[PDB]
């Protein structure tokens, strides 16, 4: 206002043009900002909303996505602007070195196991899972035969108890 | 890349400062903007490749099954601890007046050496241990083991591949071998990758370009002008070239700030296929290559990755 | 330095890390002029 | 050739430790035009680096330079190389195998944003 | 969508091309990201169907 109190109207637009494009820039440039920012913040949401629907309503099989090693559970808490995970997994924690074969030598017959890996800890041969060390006696029902006793290579001759 | 604001719009003249000084609140942000995005470039490399925070080494004998790695493990004999496949990446790939304008190039945090010790490890980890250690403790287990159990996940029994594992090497094999020449045979594919750096390059060229630019004004280059008009005239031709180089200097940084958001896009993708492709054998269709998935390598590039998907197809039906 | 941070973060402690300050803009130290020699030996002697 | 600019930077401990700073340059040589010296002169190709020693051992990253180049705080600045890791060599067999027999469960934190203020 | 420049900005006059000259590195640059965004939209069509 003091530059129209003090000027006089022609040369008011002379004086009073480039306060207009410049605020109208500032406007332009805060916009075109706050899309950018818009978008990621979008990109970020519907990832929140993906992992909403993944890791809390069911039990997901994708690596890493849900947490850190094999994802058992997750919790939702809010937060201001926000939301934050609680992601439940599990890990291992002791580890013990065996001896394997990839397949049992019986009767000239390849027996391989149903589910789980061949180990000994040096005199028998026992039979567990990949991520747990359960041993078991070998017997019909956890193997099945596929083949004879000449094709594969590192089979080792053992027994196998018929029930 | 960093820029100084002053350099750029004006020369070694203190008027143009304080004519600049009149706006004063714009390369400031400007400045923000781009550590900002350099900030964020150095941070997308680091979740991309430093994902095991334990480095691991390869057992010097190689008895992996008549598996032939030779072209993907590092190459002692070569001074440069990295891969033929690398090397040939290196070769097919391909400045100071740029660097003398007041625009700077800034290096990466992380070198190609300690990159490719990473990726050295990540095959180590994925050869010699199964997928065990994206998780917890890596576990050792024969490479026979772990393909048959690669079979085992995707509706295969696990006999089959001991049964046919001479024919499975062989076919590894030749596969492997084809890569190099199929590679060498046109240089489109790292065209991918050409188009992040010339793209970039041709940036600033035109940026640069645009200093020799008669705004409105009687000349670009600015002492003239001083040294020739009456200093109380000199301001209609200083502020239409300040303006013009400020709006230059805008658009070159909203451009950039477009590039880098699907930049980082591209990156969060790596990210996930070396999360799930490489630790993992993901069972989504198409996601880690052609058909049904069996595993993948990595290896580095300039200013990229590249990923080697091992799948497997069939070949011949009967009706029945 | 540090007070020359404090003033560019407008705090009185700083936290931690890489931070901006200006350049360093190593100066001219004089200058040098370079013209073509020899005024052909303009004949005024030979007008006075 | 044009007589090269440098950009400055500042390295610095937390305010509430101590106050003992490090200068750096970026990308300007010294081996050399630099004013003066102070306790030692480094030349990393990130630039030269003033107020700080450079040691042989290796340590995590806290403060990055550049070029695999970290400082740290010990009553000095150390400057030092990037060290990626501890070294592991696990052992490779035909015939070995590593079975878990104990496990741990833990819980993990994931901040996300969602909207900002309209 | 494409446009054209030099027509868009001034019409049948050579002197306000002549103007348009003295900026002159400036409509290459939008005509390359519109051919850009066109061969890019064009391109989504493959990898969608």
């Amino acid at each position: 206002n003091d530059i129209l109190s003090r000027l006089d109207p022609p040369e008011a637009e002379v004086q009073i043009d480039r306060l207009i494009t410049g605020r109208l820039q500032s406007l332009q440039t805060y916009v075109t900002q706050q899309l950018i920012r818009a978008a990621e913040i979008r990109a970020s949401a519907n990832l929140a909303a993906t992992k909403m629907s993944e890791c809390v309503l069911g039990q997901s099989k994708r690596v890493d996505f849900c947490g850190k090693g094999y994802h058992l559970m997750s919790f939702p808490q809010s937060a201001p602007h926000g939301v934050v995970f609680l992601h439940v997994t599990y890990v291992p924690a002791q580890e013990k070195n065996f001896t394997t074969a990839p397949a049992i030598c019986h009767d000239g017959k390849a027996h391989f196991p149903r589910e789980g890996v061949f180990v000994s800890n040096g005199t028998h041969w026992f039979v567990t899972q990949r991520n747990f060390y359960e041993p078991q006696i070998i017997t019909t029902d956890n193997t099945f035969v596929s083949g004879n006793c000449d094709v594969v290579i590192g089979i080792v001759n053992n027994t196998v108890y018929d029930p | 890349t960093s820029v100084d604001c002053t350099m750029y719009i004006c020369g070694d003249s203190t008027e143009c400062s304080n004519l600049l000084l009149q706006y004063g609140s714009f390369c400031t942000q400007l400045k923000r903007a781009l550590t900002g995005i350099a900030v964020e470039q150095d941070k997308n490399t680091q979740e991309v490749f430093a994902q095991v925070k334990q480095i691991y080494k390869t057992p010097p004998i190689k008895y992996f099954g008549g598996f032939n790695f030779s072209q993907i493990l590092p190459d002692p004999s070569k001074p440069s601890k990295r891969s033929p496949i690398e090397d040939l990446l290196f070769n097919k790939v391909t400045i100071c007046a740029q660097k003398f304008n007041g625009l700077t190039v800034l290096p990466p945090l992380l070198t190609d050496e300690m990159i490719a010790q990473y990726t050295s490890a990540l095959l180590a980890g994925t050869i010699t241990s199964g997928w065990t250690f994206g998780a917890g403790p890596a576990l050792q287990i024969p490479f026979p083991m772990q393909m048959a159990y690669r079979f085992n996940g995707i509706g295969v029994t696990q006999n089959v591949l001991y049964e046919n594992q001479k024919l499975i090497a062989n076919q590894f094999n030749s596969a492997i071998g084809k890569i190099q020449d199929s590679l060498s045979s046109t240089p489109s594919a790292l065209g991918k990758l050409q188009d992040v750096v010339n793209h970039n390059a041709q940036a600033l060229n035109t940026l640069v370009k645009q200093l020799s630019s008669k705004f409105g004004a009687i000349s670009s280059v600015l002492n003239d002008i001083l040294s020739r008009l009456d200093p109380p005239e000199a301001e209609v031709q200083i502020d239409r070239l300040i303006t013009g180089r400020l709006q230059s200097l805008q658009t070159y940084v909203t451009q950039q700030l477009i590039r880098a958001a699907e930049i980082r896009a591209s990156a969060n993708l790596a990210a996930t296929k070396m999360s799930e492709c490489v630790l993992g054998q993901s069972k989504r269709v198409d996601f880690c290559g052609k058909g049904y998935h069996l595993m993948s390598f990595p290896q580095s590039a300039p200013h990229g990755v590249v990923f080697l998907h091992v799948t497997y197809v069939p070949a011949q039906e009967k009706n029945f | 330095p540090l007070s020359e941070t404090k003033c560019t973060l407008k705090s009185f402690t700083v936290e931690k890390g890489i931070y901006q300050t200006s350049n360093f803009r190593v100066q001219p130290t004089e200058s040098i002029v370079r013209f073509p020699n020899i005024t052909n030996l303009c004949p005024f002697h030979e007008v006075f | 050739t044009p007589c090269s600019f440098g950009g400055v930077s500042v390295i610095t401990p937390g305010t509430n430790t101590s106050n003992q700073v490090a200068v750096l340059y970026q990308g300007v040589n010294c081996t050399w035009r630099v004013y003066s010296t102070g306790s030692n002169v480094f030349q990393t190709r990130a630039g030269c680096l003033i107020g700080a020693e450079y040691v042989n051992n290796s340590y995590e990253c806290d403060i990055p330079i550049g070029a695999g180049i970290c400082a740290s705080y010990q009553q000095s600045i150390i400057a030092y190389t990037m060290s990626l890791g501890a070294e592991n060599s696990v052992a490779y067999s035909n015939n070995s195998i590593a079975i878990p027999t104990n496990f741990t469960i833990s819980v993990t934190t994931e901040i996300l944003p969602v909207s900002m203020t309209k």
